[PDB]
């Protein structure tokens, strides 16, 4: 199957099951990564290099005023990727326990987190003309094909001039695969690009994550606006 | 996050 439509047979339960799952996950980095905390630094290093291209090299360079971290969890990415590069950061996540723990986890630099939005991305509207970078990592699998497209379109309206959206997530080898543990889907490259491009966003960059463990799904980063 |  090549669409959520076919592999997701109950959309209501697709969302409620995932909400239930994350509600009882420990608010820790090992929880944010399903036992793969040992690749967090490898992940962040590649994300930093991927993003520095847009922040440094002009002439339409991306600003450093504010970033949005979507599906931020306890702030693993906000802490080590976004806060060092952006003056202020907003976080949005559906799990209250993760936003509460993020206050402690982020430490003193967490004071530059402006808003802790508690909302599913399918119901969330980022404020217009607010963000230089919108970072969406390991959460697009929790949205249906349609909701993802519509969320990306709402993100487009919240970008400042020269801003970009970044998606970083697992890719399936073929088709759309449902994970019955956490109630998420994994889509192949063709499906993701189609959802992006057919939603009215331009693909600016695309990069496969190297040096990952052999046993895990491939991971891709996309830059779009 | 990452999956097998």
């Amino acid at each position: 199957r090549g669409s959520t439509s076919e592999v997701i047979e109950d959309e209501k339960q697709f969302y409620s099951k995932a909400k239930t799952y994350w509600k009882q996950i420990p608010p820790t980095v090992d929880g944010m990564l399903g036992g793969y905390g040992h690749i967090s630094s490898i992940d962040i290093n590649s994300s930093r290099k991927f993003l520095q291209r847009f922040l440094r090299e002009g002439p339409n360079k991306t600003g450093t005023s504010c970033a949005l971290d979507c599906g931020a969890g306890i702030g693993r990415i906000t802490k080590r990727l976004l806060l060092p590069l952006f003056r202020e950061v907003d976080m949005v996540d559906i799990t209250e326990d993760f936003l509460v723990q993020a206050k402690t986890y982020l430490g003193e630099e967490g004071k530059r987190v402006r808003n802790y939005f508690c909302c599913g991305l399918q119901d969330f509207t980022p404020e217009p003309d607010s963000y230089d970078v919108i970072w969406i990592q390991w959460v697009i699998g929790h949205l249906t094909d349609q909701h993802l497209a519509e969320f990306l379109r709402r993100c487009k309206g919240s970008l400042r001039p020269n801003g970009i959206i970044v998606i970083k997530d697992n890719m399936a080898q073929e088709g759309v695969i449902l994970d019955d543990v956490d109630s998420s889907v994994c889509r192949d490259l063709d499906v993701v690009r189609r959802i992006i491009c057919s939603a009215g966003l331009s693909l600016l960059a695309e990069e496969r994550q190297e040096n990952l463990p052999d046993e895990i799904y491939h991971v891709y980063s996309f830059a779009l606006r | 996050g990452p999956k097998k």
